[PDB]
């Protein structure tokens, strides 16, 4: 159940959902596995906020365990496409896609909570069929792995070679460790 | 002349 | 001839703490004399006094009139209306000015005009109204040519054409709600999340500090039109009176509150003594009222109410003393008998 | 012989800065007026409409114009005007003022110039008491602008078909009207084009695209704007022009304050760096060149308050830092 | 009572009433007392459209 | 009837009607009777966020 919160305005009081009231304040939530439906929803939230005020920064909270790579690109492309800087805050955890969408935020506006946990790894996949089809899908996921590492290196400022060595296996990072890695900029310990 | 007094409405 | 230091001293005798506003008025009045002494055309800068309630705006004007050799009048923007309506016309101000100068046109053009409650004629919103604002926008429009300069017709006791290019205008009003406008433009960090800047009611920008960051765009949203603000380029701000200032107001000025009650009790036959500790308590309570120095009169009266009610019936009473407790209500004022 | 428009513009340039378009329009109209005066087919008069933001130079142009022209010039304020029969004022009063300049010479007054300021203040509202100061005044002006005999006490009849009229006012809100009609968009998708506030066209750039239909929505009668075919637009202001207003014009602020300190016994000097800073601040106020006066006053407030008390002071210098408030103006003693 | 330039009685009318009782003796009216009843009826209630002007 | 300062009407108009019947004799009208019909129409809707002229 989502609570309904009241907002006081000169025109009157309008009952808003707790998630919608925050949207009015340029706050987006990226929770749960990243799929195509939630991503298309998050995309729509960005576009709406861009039109409302394309100069105010957007805040996108990330508490996701990771998901489909294709859906994440839709969110990543939209972040870079719009003019406002999309601040990325990591609450609880950020997996491969969540981390990719965490470091993809605006330089100097990527925050993380102290007890949060970041995780980066290589793409996952598979295919069953003839040898010919297997080769095609294999090359595709390989290009994705290379493409993702290029973008990760761009935001973190690290070398592509180092990222490949660190992304070959599941690697966990804490908030301070991430700062040194460049995935995040600062830590939000207190107000 | 004649001064006019505006009457507010609604 | 009089220097601004001399002028500020006269104001300081009656006004406590408004250093910035006293400089502006002193400089303007001095420059008025300089400009007056010379008959390249020298333009005039009109003043705009913005301050909270009970800050000393109207008081500064009254103290100014006492020492002003040139004609000084003090009008009100509430009575004004757009031409063609039953309300008082804007040109009446000039007529009022002539009364002070014995109907001397040459001496009136060299005058100073104070307009109080200027915030009462402001447009409701930044955008133009869809209905005729007879007592608002209409007054601003009619004042434009008066401040900047134009010829006005005045009925003597035919009409008398009086120019206003040389007349100084000091329009002052307590803009209530302007602090909120400035906060929106100056904070720009409201929100709910982490990135947002959430502050408590306390430890945040005050009304006095916010008005110090006033700019024309802020007044525009309040209701003043752009044309009007240009006529008034000099903006002087008055800060909220602090407890230290209020304590001075009670005794230092010559027409101070304590002196008023002492005179009242004295003609009645009783002496009134205010202990220093009491004056610090009155100031504390006054600030809570958020009505300015005027709040002092509400505390003092409530404290001496019973006393003033019983003293005339009482006999052989020569002196009254009010300690700190009397203000709180836990004690009764001490009386001294002959 | 009669003056040429180039000569008229030179005179205006001595006091006005940055209104090349409007200066041409006024010089042309004024030159044509003299040509019609000499030729006393019947030539037609083109009425002018001056639209410009606050502190752009409309009233200044009219005042400077009066100084050089010989024909009668009268400055009127549309605010004081009311519908016939009311106690505010009558439209025909304008002509009465004109005769004072013409010494009650009709033949010399019909060939005169008239200026009506604050014309935007007599617009039409959305209410149904009679707006005595709005549409009523416009209808009364139509008769005056189109040309008719008006009775004036010395009554005297004065034609107005030949009199020229320059009606100008700072139409505020007109920019918003034009933006609706011209600035379409406000989508939400990728293909759509967002406002991008930095890109937003300012009033000066937006008023240049004014059309008669825009003034209709502002609250002016169609017949009124039709009588005024010419529409001179003024740019808001330029920072370079602001720096020129302080030095080039005759009655510039710098010259005013220099004269102020001079009669007091002090020579005031302004550095070029300071003037650039003052102009920048003025542009931010969005009140025109008049806002510029405030900045100067503030920067000199402390000085002017403590200058008479000081003795043996022969010169004051204002640096760029003084405008920001970080520094204090330098002084030179004698 | 109403704001200036409106149909309702003007605020100054109060002083007129005082003069009537004072036989139009201004020196005797400047020393008078006035009681304004129903002062709660001239209060802006709350949260209302600002487009209109609360003349009352 | 409406609030003072509005286009509708003023409440003092009632007395004027009363004076018409009294031939403008104040002393005779000051002791009159008035019947205000449709009084239920002048009713709210608790306090009101905006002014209720009628
Ligand atoms: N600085 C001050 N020095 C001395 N007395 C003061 C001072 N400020 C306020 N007072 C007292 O407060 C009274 C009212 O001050 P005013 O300046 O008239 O208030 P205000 O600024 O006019 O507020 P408005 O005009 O009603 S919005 C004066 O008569 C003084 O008794
Ligand atoms: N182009 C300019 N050149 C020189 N001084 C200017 C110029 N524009 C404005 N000023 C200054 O501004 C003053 C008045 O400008 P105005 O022409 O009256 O502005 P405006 O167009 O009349 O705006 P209004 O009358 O308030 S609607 C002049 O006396 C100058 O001090
Ligand atoms: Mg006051
Ligand atoms: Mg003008």
């Amino acid at each position: 159940l989502v609570p309904m919160v009241i907002e006081q305005t000169s025109r009157g009081e309008r009952s808003f959902d707790i998630y919608s009231r925050l949207l009015k304040e340029r706050v987006i939530f990226l929770t749960g596995q990243v799929e195509d439906h939630m991503a298309n929803l998050i995309v729509a939230q960005m576009l709406f906020l861009e039109a409302e005020n394309p100069e105010k920064d957007i805040y996108l909270y990330i508490n996701s365990p990771g998901g489909v790579i294709t859906a994440g690109m839709s969110i990543y492309d939209t972040m870079q496409f719009i003019k406002p800087d999309v601040s990325t805050i990591c609450m609880g955890q950020a997996a491969s896609m969540g981390a990719f969408l965490l470091t993809a935020g605006a330089k100097g506006k990527r925050f993380c909570l102290p007890n949060s946990r970041v995780m980066i790894h290589q793409p996952l996949g598979g295919y069953q069929g003839q040898a010919t089809d297997i080769e095609i899908h294999a090359r595709e996921i390989l290009k994705v792995k290379g493409r993702m590492n290029e973008l990760m290196a761009l935001h973190t400022g690290q070398s592509l070679e180092q990222i490949e060595r660190d992304t070959e296996r599941d690697r966990f990072l804490s908030a301070p460790e991430a700062v040194e890695y460049g995935l995040v900029d600062s830590i939000l310990t207190h107000r | 002349g004649g001064s006019e007094n505006y009457a507010l409405a609604a | 001839l009089p220097t601004p230091h001399e002028i500020r001293n006269h104001l300081d005798d009656y006004v406590i703490g408004q250093e910035q506003a006293k400089k502006v008025l002193a400089v303007a009045v001095y420059n008025h004399y300089k400009r007056l002494r010379n008959g390249v055309e020298l333009g005039k800068s009109n003043i705009l006094l913005i301050g909270p309630t009970g800050s000393g705006k109207t008081l500064l004007a009254e103290t100014l009139a006492r020492l002003l050799d040139v004609p000084f009048t003090m009008a009100d923007a509430t009575t004004l209306t757009e031409a063609g309506y039953v309300g008082e016309d804007v040109e009446n101000i000039i007529q009022k000015l002539l009364q002070k100068s014995d109907y001397d046109v040459q001496k009136a053009q060299r005058g100073i005009v104070y307009i109080d409650e200027i915030d009462k004629i402001s447009r409701k919103s930044d955008n133009p109204s869809i209905t005729r604002d007879v007592s608002g926008e209409g007054v601003q429009q009619a004042l434009l040519k008066l401040i900047e300069g134009t010829v006005a017709a005045v009925p003597p006791q035919e009409f008398l054409q009086v120019d206003t290019s040389k007349i100084l205008f000091i329009c002052g009003g307590a803009f209530a709600g302007l602090d909120k406008v400035i906060s929106h433009r100056v904070e720009t960090g409201s929100g709910i999340g982490f990135g947002a800047t959430v502050k408590a009611k306390s430890d945040k920008a005050s009304e006095g500090e916010l008005l110090a960051q006033v700019e024309p765009e802020d007044l525009i949203k309040f209701g003043l039109i752009p044309e009007f603000i240009g006529r008034l380029p000099v903006v002087a701000t008055l800060n909220e009176l602090s407890e230290e200032a209020l304590i001075q107001i009670l005794k230092e000025p010559k027409n101070a509150l304590t002196k008023q009650y002492q005179a009242l009790f004295n003609l009645e036959g009783v002496d009134l003594e205010f202990r220093d500790e009491a004056l610090d308590a009155i100031a504390k309570k006054a600030m809570a009222r958020k009505t300015g120095a005027r709040g002092l009169r509400s505390i003092v009266e409530a404290a001496l109410l019973d006393t003033m009610y019983d003293l005339p019936s009482m006999e052989d009473v020569e002196k009254v003393v009010i300690d700190e407790s009397v203000i709180d209500g836990q004690s009764e004022p001490l009386l001294i008998y002959g």
